[PDB]
Order: structure tokens, then sequence, then C-alpha cells
């Protein structure tokens, strides 16, 4: 787990890796995420 | 008394989400993409009417 804030973040590069399996991103569409605020943003990564 | 309960009433229903994301058209419409937008923009039209 890391929590990131405090921060400006670009929101575009990132998708130089090659294609996930799915974005099933609820709430905020994935295409509009350079024009809003937040308050924090987490970040948990493991390995069905 | 009636002539301003009915018009507090009517007023105060305008902060009700009648299932959405948010009560607000602001935020929906710049949080969201036009396919959900409109769902959301029916929801709260036939919310209202």
């Amino acid at each position: 787990r890391k929590r990131i804030s405090n921060c400006v973040a670009d929101y575009s590069v990132i998708y130089n890796f090659a294609p996930f399996f799915a974005f099933k991103c609820y709430g905020v569409s994935p295409t509009k995420l350079n024009d809003l605020c937040f308050t924090n943003v987490y970040a948990d990564s493991f390995v069905g | 008394n009636h002539n301003a309960q009915a018009l507090n009433t009517l007023v105060k229903q305008l902060s009700s989400k009648f299932g959405a994301i948010s009560s607000v058209l602001n935020d929906i419409l710049s949080r969201l993409d036009p396919p959900e937008a409109e769902v959301q923009i029916d929801r709260l039209i036939t919310g209202r009417l």
C-alpha cells in the first residue's frame, strides 16, 4: 500500500505501459481525470 | 402557513439524488462521460417532474 498526496500528476503518460486486463474505473471516467481535484490517492498492489 | 409550507417543500426537494452519483449537475457534467451523463440527467429530470 502506498499513499500519494500534496503533489501534481500528469495523469496522461501513465499509459505508456502495455494495455491492461480491464479498466473498471467506477465514478470518474478515466478520460476526464486532468480537470478535477481529489483529497487523497491510494495505490494497492498484489498478484484469481 | 400552507402557502409557505408548500413552497418550502418544493425548494427543499432540489437536494435529493433520486438515485445518481451526485445531486449537482455541474459535478456530473465535469466528472463523467456523456453516455453516463445522459442517464444521470434523465434520473434527475424524472425526479423533479
